[PDB]
């Protein structure tokens, strides 16, 4: 379901460090990861409606 | 190629210009379309066309900017960037009607110890967010089309407060795109990301794109190119670091229709 | 040769990997999307797949009528110092948010388009005369015609003009329209002015609006109550319904992330704050 | 005049290809209802529109 | 091969027996049924069967339109205090219980579905004044889609959304759907819960209802008049009709012998004692 | 695309198989009305669900 | 590969976890022998055996260590190290009778300003000297397995003095392997070297080795890893720099038989 809901729950996506960000002198010691997500050609959609990320109050 | 040949390394060469880059993402063909002449099939103004070919279709370089940690992205037009770039801008005034594609070629380099990511993408119709709140659609044709030295975002919204004589000037937000979608998204647009660690540059081939076969160039901009940093400029240690970003463009099969006296606008 | 409706590819059966092949490895900095599957990075069973893209399909996602504007006429008692109420509508998809937003996840669009009209009336004095069933005339005037002045005047003759003619309490009124754009396919954004300013020319003159085409792209529905003034007064609306068939669509868009502020992408203030407080390392 | 076609059957009762019938009666193709009959096409201009056809079991950089 | 009317086996001529085959005898300890007939433990005739289990088919015990609610909803003067009325009914077939009885004689069942709406209306004030013809709108939301607050605001758009706009007076609305769940059947019964009371975590975190598994199966019916309100007040009831078509039925199960006590298995105190008095030796 | 099929006749008047046509008009199965031509099967899976096969005439238990 | 490929990258995939690497020094396979499930020529227990597969033959990844200009070396003992990961220790614990390959991934970075050399080593039937001068064999089983944290080398060898009440534990002297053997020599053991200016790890695919077909995974352990610094760590000129070394290891083509009650050990 395209809603929060406990029994069609997906599970966790988490991210971490398997050793560590090293870096040498003259360098700076932190930086920016970014990340993207997107569908794999097994994916599909179903029963069309209308959605709540947009309205128009008035 | 075991012979030598690589992705990261290109020659460009248009009429008398030619470009070269060590370090490039290899390149991208927008939407899989490589700019063409108007066929005979989809064509609209019976006039025999002109065809400027090398005179128009070369690489002309615009005015370099300065990217660094306050930036907070730049933009440009085309036609419009073009407008005053030798044969081109002659050709592009002096005829009613002109379709072109291009090649956009942007150069960002620094050093194995600088970070940072900018994200260049080209935007069919990018139609921008105007300064005013009691007001819409109100945007300038001056303020809207800025020429070869583009626009810039701004990481915040603040309103033309003065209703009795206005800006009339846009006030394209970052994280909104400039035109009230998320950044995050821009990417479904024909784009290449300059990410510091493992590129100089982008180059992206862009065809001619819109609801006509040939339009009127002074009065509508087919194309918008974005360059907004994903991730921010950063160096060594040093706390007000800088670099820059030259961005170089060459029109391509390129022809237009119409021809009469001079388009003088009134671009102040 | 690939249908809408067929089954989406079979997962195929994969084992260990010890290679020199790194599929998940890669740089989006090229542009592209990594077309990787779960058989690449984990080894997975085989399975047929049943499951069909058809409801996501243009059309399919479409394929609905939806509201894009409410028509308010009237028909008055014959004394009323106040006009007769007709209404005048400008054709547009821009009057309403929902079906706006879904054109707007591209930047060119084509379509046959199919209009279907809801109409409702009802009392507004707390009288208790009545009224003979209503007969409603929609007029389709077209730029450059005789745009109506009066419930009733020469215009609503409709000699060349198309008017439909609805009798309340019947089936919902329908009709077909064909893709009638001036240009190859409809532009839901025009980077672009319909003027050019001219140096050697009054400032003022060659003033347009930012983003706007032709100052009437598809022309007004002019809508009426047929019938003659009545005694009672009955308030009548008019419900249009917008749906989009034999489509085809170009160029995609990031949809509207903030709330609508008029004809054109201008953004408001106050509204440019969508997302909500969620932490980065938190469920 | 009559366009016979195949449905693509869901939930099948306790009761071989099931058929419906089609007929246009206007001349204008407008008029006409939404076939749903609609192709399906590779993502490709989109999700890897760069000039070198690139290989995912290889470096996309090299 | 065997067709749902095809008539049932002819019964055959059987005559004396003095043998060591025992047909009569058994032991249902084993868990079957023996495939006595007639003609096994008595001296029968030859009878040529013309009898049919053909009305007695899953179809066809269910090739009918059953109630599963009543919606109410209203049009009141602009004058009166209290907001216009409204329906929202949450998609079930247990809010009643003749259809629930008979589709519960099975664990899982598969089907299209087919929604007949019957709408009536009538005057609730000892008043005089009329109303014009009132156009209803039933409007089906999905779990996720925005719910409707107003019988006005923006949701009633419908979009995306399947709308059905129903006129009075004409013949009784009517619709099909698919079988849209999420599983392979649909499940009368789910012996479990949505979610897992994990120990490590608070406990009225993993709390959840027994027997209960999507918090919102299938979304909701939200029904309104369409009509501005109406200085004299008009209620109106829109009475929902189920039935199950191209019907599938699983693991069949002993029929509901004591009164519904809400969504799930639950009895009540009270009600536990179905069967009457009947002696033993008494015919 | 025409559905034609047979009635199975009940009360005949003083008045040979008699048939009723059919015709799909909508593109999803659902849309369609019930068939009734269903098929019927036998007990066993419920009243003999025993793993080895019993015979009526001889003892259930040996 | 002309096409790309390369000794230096690659990518490991067992069951649902995959390793990737882009600085690697090729891979070994000891005795070039590929780990393998139980011949019916060679197999000994006549019960059908329990073969967990992607459950067990997959990655787990032990607790990080940290490398310093200090450390004398690191030693691990398999299958001890992997007893308390997830279905494979469960399986181990379940049966009499155990056997199993593995595929051990030692992973540590650093930069191309970093100096120093990990021996990373694979030894067959690893057996340990004691801490005691005054009796010998005599290292208590809780001490002689200390599970996924494994143990450590010493620079030098300190016998355990307290007679009444020993420590009974092994004390592994770094020059001499921890077992009376010169270190020098430790390479005629199937191994790799993480050399910081060639590599960030190294890749050793383990076969099943012993003197019998299948034996007592929890009384007895097959391989042991011992992790020495070859060449001590060292970086630009901070006088204790410090890089994490992560050992991550996944059991392969493993099997198991004699099932009964669960084996509930004194590891304390
Ligand atoms: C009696 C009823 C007659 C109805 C006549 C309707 C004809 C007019 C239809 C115009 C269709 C406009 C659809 C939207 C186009 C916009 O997106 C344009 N701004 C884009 O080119
Ligand atoms: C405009 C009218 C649209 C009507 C939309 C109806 C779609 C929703 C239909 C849901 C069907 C539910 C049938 C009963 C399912 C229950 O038995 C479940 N608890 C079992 O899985």
């Amino acid at each position: 379901q395209t809603i929060d809901d406990s029994f069609t729950e997906g599970g966790y996506i988490s991210v971490f460090y398997q050793t560590r960000i090293v870096v040498p002198l003259s360098t700076p010691r932190e930086m920016d990861i970014l990340g993207f997500v997107s569908a794999c050609n097994d994916f599909s959609v179903r029963l069309l409606r209308d959605t709540t990320h947009i309205e128009q109050k008035a | 190629e075991a012979c030598g040949y690589s992705d990261r390394v290109l020659q460009l060469t248009l009429g008398n210009s030619t470009i070269t880059t060590q370090e490039a993402a290899n390149s991208v063909v927008a939407y899989g379309r490589w700019p063409e002449y108007l066929r005979d099939s989809e064509a609209n103004p019976v006039d025999q066309p002109t065809e400027p070919d090398v005179a128009a279709c070369r690489f002309y370089t615009l005015d370099t900017v300065s990217w660094t940690k306050e930036s907070r992205g730049w933009w440009w037009k085309l036609p419009d960037a073009l407008r005053d770039m030798g044969l081109f801008g002659q050709n592009m005034y002096y005829h009613y009607l002109g379709r072109s594609g291009y090649t956009v070629h942007v150069q960002c380099n620094a050093s194995k110890f600088h970070q940072g990511a900018l994200g260049v993408f080209a935007v069919p119709e990018m139609c921008l967010a105007g300064d005013s709140n009691t007001t819409t659609m109100h945007t300038s044709y001056q303020n809207a089309n800025p020429g070869e030295k583009g626009g810039t975002f701004t990481g915040t919204f603040t309103p033309d407060n003065n209703q009795t004589s206005p800006a009339r000037r846009f006030c394209p937000v970052d994280y909104l795109l400039g035109n009230g979608t998320l950044l995050g998204n821009a990417f479904v647009f024909p784009h290449q990301i300059i990410n510091l660690r493992t590129n100089n540059c982008a180059t992206l081939v862009l065809p001619y794109v819109n609801s006509l076969s040939i339009d009127s160039m002074v009065k509508h901009n087919n194309w918008g190119i974005a360059i907004l940093p994903l991730a921010p400029l950063n160096f060594a240690s040093e706390s007000s670091p800088e670099i820059p970003i030259t961005l170089t463009i060459a029109p391509m099969c390129c022809e237009f229709n119409g021809l009469r006296n001079i388009t003088l606008p009134r671009l102040q | 040769a690939a249908t809408s409706r067929d089954a989406l590819p079979n997962t195929e059966a994969s084992g260990p990997t010890h290679s020199k092949e790194i599929p998940a490895l890669t740089a989006v900095e090229t542009g592209a999307t990594n077309p990787l599957v779960p058989s690449d990075t984990v080894q997975t069973r085989h399975v047929v797949q049943h499951r069909s893209r058809s409801e996501s399909s243009i059309e399919s996602f479409f394929a609905r009528g939806a509201c894009v504007t409410i028509m308010t006429v009237d028909n008055p008692a014959s004394t009323t110092n106040k006009d007769k109420l007709f209404a005048v509508w400008k054709i547009t998809y821009k009057d309403t948010v929902q079906l706006r937003r879904k054109l707007e996840f591209f930047t060119y669009s084509r379509f046959d388009m199919e209009l279907t009209f809801v109409v409702t009336a009802n009392f507004t004095e707390t009288n208790n005369g009545h009224a003979l069933n209503q007969v409603y005339q929609i007029m389709y005037v077209p730029p450059g015609a005789p745009v109506p002045e009066k419930w009733d005047d020469y215009t609503w003759q409709t000699s060349s003009n198309p008017s439909i003619f609805y009798t309340y309490g019947t089936a919902p009124a329908r009709i077909s329209v064909p893709y009638v754009g001036i240009s190859n396919a409809y532009s839901h954004f025009y980077d672009g002015f319909s003027k050019v300013p001219l140096k050697d020319q009054s400032a003022a003159l060659g003033d347009s609006l930012y983003g706007a085409a032709s100052l009437n792209d598809f022309g007004i529905l002019a809508v009426r109550v047929v019938n003659d003034h009545n005694p009672t007064k009955v308030t009548s609306k008019i419900r249009v319904y917008l749906k989009p068939k034999h489509i085809r669509v170009w160029c995609p868009r990031p949809p509207r992330a903030v709330a609508y502020y008029g004809p054109g992408v201008d953004y408001k203030d106050g509204t440019l704050t969508p997302l909500s407080t969620k932490d980065l390392t938190t469920y | 005049g009559a366009q016979v076609s195949s449905q693509k059957v869901g939930a099948h009762e306790n009761s071989s290809t099931i058929n419906y019938t089609t007929i246009n009666y206007y001349r204008d193709s407008a008029s006409n209802a939404a076939s749903k009959q609609d192709f399906s096409q590779d993502p490709s201009k989109f999700t890897e529109p760069i000039k070198d056809v690139l290989i995912k079991t290889a470096p996309m950089l090299n």
